[PDB]
């Protein structure tokens, strides 16, 4: 909005701002190591020792 | 121990390991959570790398 | 957890499978990849070995000039450097070994191969030594000659690579961001009026442009020949040849160890996750 | 394993520069391992250098090539270059080269002249020229051509009456194709490492120039002496004084061994010498579509 004055001004006639803003995308990486000669006894069922 | 009729003005740097106060109002930004997915890389000699 | 529900796919087996239909195409689980190396066995005359010193050694194997033998023994470069101050470090060089009558004997001609200058194409890489057993006479080695160092055996043990730093000049150190992921390691031979050497080179840069910053390293030791000799019997105009033993993971960085003889100690760079491959050798 | 390498920007990249790297999907670009700088060739070739292409070359041969795939705002999507896959590379280079050789194929700096390859980038303090790709016999000989253009250029500068600068620029100048002539970009002052990269080559030349085999020289005086081949068109009909000044002796056959072993040897090494910058061996370029399935050698 504006105010009216008494003296004259080079009045503002109703401005109107647009801003937008802009998603900072970023993401996160992890690191797990896990070695394969304990990974096929997980599928499989246990019976020795 | 002399003068060399020069004068020299000497900066300096300084780190200074300070802790800074952090302050956000409420409700200022708002986070976008995504799933985890999860990818594989080079299997290494030891082990496989997730 | 949606983790655990998207651990299905992720879990094995590379490439991927189509789970059904009119047909089935691909089976790969219950295999993790990671293609095993080939492995070039080689019998050796235990006379011609050390015992004491550890698995990960590069390894060189010369030819044999003779058809009547099945047998063939190595060299490595603590061996060739004392054989070479046996045919004209040196105190690292004899604490190791007695005898190089039988090793310089074991190549018929010497002081010939080294006089036309054509040691570099008898000399045939065989990469880094890993499985070894122990007898007194004809002792059978096995070594990765192509691919990731690996034991042999069901523990399939990572094999950390020895390379002796004295005989160990870096490249990038001398030469103080083009490709910090290649990490590839380069043997060289080099000749002298004294007597002949193998060094060994670190370098983070492709294989084909490495040869023209070796020539640029190498350019005082070769600022020193021609001054006192010239060539007839034209050989000689040759001097040292490069080849490629392999690369490795430039993530984690070579860790000096202490590779220790019970006479005295010696520092060692060690090489882990070496991923060998031999190449030909390439002339200055 | 993996192929997938994310690379962030730092700001908004503007929509009209999206559009162009739409344009360009599909394109090689070189990598330098993360950040924004250097994920291109304007860092080692700007406006400001005189374009050497070797330390350019050095730069490109010596860190692992990578493909651009996908283009957004913020956020785009490299691909590295990892011997044993058989990568699949579309030419969307404006000078065309169609690949009816489906020979090996080579990368090369931007020769061809900066506009054709370069993108602007306002949202960063970074620019991007490309890497051109190009089939083996055009690379090799546009190479020849640019060392011996600032091999020869500078002697023409050394002349003092200088009457035809124009020559060379003219009968070197553009590339040798059957399909058209396509003028090149030519520097002035070949740069240090191009003058090391001569350096090299003339050490290589004046060490074999020692040993040359007398048998071939006989051979062609017979054959100059002969009919003049199309071969020989080189000559017209001519023999050089150095050959009939360096055949004073006789023929032999012992040296000759020698020194063809050693020529051979020295034949391999400038060969290792030449074969610099990496290289794509194609299988089955489809033409249709202009996509290639090609392995790193």
């Amino acid at each position: 909005p504006t105010i009216a004055h008494g003296d004259g001004r080079r009045p503002s006639k109703q401005r109107t701002f647009i801003v937008v803003k802009n998603c900072h995308k970023h993401h996160i990486s992890t690191e797990m190591e896990l070695s394969m000669l304990d990974l096929e006894i997980l599928h499989s069922i246990p019976e020795t020792p | 121990k002399i003068h060399p009729g020069v004068a020299m003005t000497v900066v300096r740097t300084d780190e200074i390991l300070s802790e800074n106060i952090l302050f956000s109002s409420r409700a200022s930004t708002s986070m976008f959570i995504g799933t985890p997915n999860v990818s594989r890389r080079e299997a290494r000699v030891d082990a496989v790398t997730f | 957890l949606s983790a655990a529900a998207v651990w299905r796919a992720g879990l094995l087996a590379p490439g991927e499978v189509a789970v059904a239909g009119g047909g089935s195409g691909g089976g790969s689980f219950s295999w993790s990849g990671w293609r095993p190396p080939v492995f070039g066995d080689f019998l050796i005359h235990a006379s011609s070995f050390n015992n004491a010193e550890a698995t990960g050694t590069p390894l060189f194997q010369f030819k044999q000039s003779d058809p009547f033998s099945g047998v063939d023994a190595v060299f490595t470069p603590l061996s060739l450097f004392i054989l070479m101050n046996h045919g004209r470090l040196t105190r690292m060089a004899n604490l190791l070994y007695d005898s190089p009558a039988t090793l310089a004997d074991l190549v018929p001609d010497f002081g010939r191969l080294v006089a036309d200058r054509r040691f570099h194409n008898f000399i045939t890489p065989v990469g880094p030594l890993v499985e070894n057993i122990k007898s007194t006479y004809l002792n059978k080695i096995t070594t990765v000659v192509h691919g990731p160092v690996v034991s042999k055996a069901i523990p399939r043990s990572t094999v950390k690579v020895t390379v002796p730093q004295e005989a160990f000049v870096d490249l990038d150190a001398w030469l103080s961001q083009p490709c910090p992921a290649d990490a590839r390691l380069y043997v060289a031979l080099t000749y002298e009026e004294a007597g002949p050497r193998f060094t060994f080179f670190q370098s983070s840069r492709g294989h084909c442009q490495i040869m023209n910053i070796l020539r640029i390293y190498y350019s005082p030791s070769i600022m020193h020949r021609y001054a006192v000799v010239q060539p007839l019997h034209i050989e000689e105009l040759t001097f040292g040849a490069v080849a490629c033993l392999g690369t490795f993971s430039a993530t984690d960085g070579w860790r000096r160890s202490a590779f220790n003889y019970r006479g005295s100690s010696l520092p060692v760079v060690e090489i882990d996750s070496f991923y060998s491959n031999v190449s030909d050798w390439e002339v200055i | 394993m993996d192929l997938k390498v994310v690379v962030s920007l730092s700001s908004r990249l503007y929509t009209d520069e999206i559009a162009k790297m739409q344009q360009r999907i599909g394109c090689i670009l070189p990598l330098a391992s993360q950040n924004v700088q250097g994920l291109g060739l304007g860092q080692v070739y700007s406006l400001e250098t005189v374009p050497d292409y070797v330390s350019m070359y050095n730069y490109l041969s010596d860190c692992t090539l990578a493909v651009l795939d996908e283009v957004s705002v913020d956020s785009l999507i490299l691909t590295k270059i990892v011997p044993g896959q058989t990568y699949a590379i579309k030419n969307k280079y404006q000078p065309f080269f169609q690949w009816h050789g489906t020979g090996s194929l080579s990368v090369m700096p931007p020769v061809f002249g900066r506009e054709h390859a370069t993108v602007k980038l306002e949202s960063n303090d970074v620019d991007i020229v490309f890497p051109m790709v190009l089939p083996t016999p055009i690379a090799e000989e546009v190479l020849q051509k640019i060392l011996l253009f600032n091999v020869y250029s500078r002697v023409v500068m050394q002349a003092p009456g200088n009457a035809d600068m124009l020559d060379v620029h003219m009968h070197l100048g553009s590339v040798s194709y059957l399909g058209h002539h396509y003028e090149l970009a030519l520097p002035e002052v070949p740069g240090p490492l191009g003058l090391a990269l001569l350096d090299n080559l003339s050490l290589y030349f004046c060490i074999m120039v020692t040993l040359l085999p007398r048998a071939s020289m006989r051979l062609v005086r017979g054959l100059i002496r002969h009919e003049h081949h199309d071969l020989l068109n080189l000559f017209q009909e001519m023999v050089p004084d150095e050959i009939a000044r360096i055949d004073l002796d006789d023929l032999s056959v012992a040296d000759d061994l020698s020194r063809m072993r050693v020529m051979m040897t020295y034949l391999q090494s400038l060969a290792s010498l030449f074969n610099l910058g990496p290289r794509l061996a194609t299988a089955a370029y489809s033409q249709e579509t202009l996509t290639a399935t090609c392995w790193l050698r």
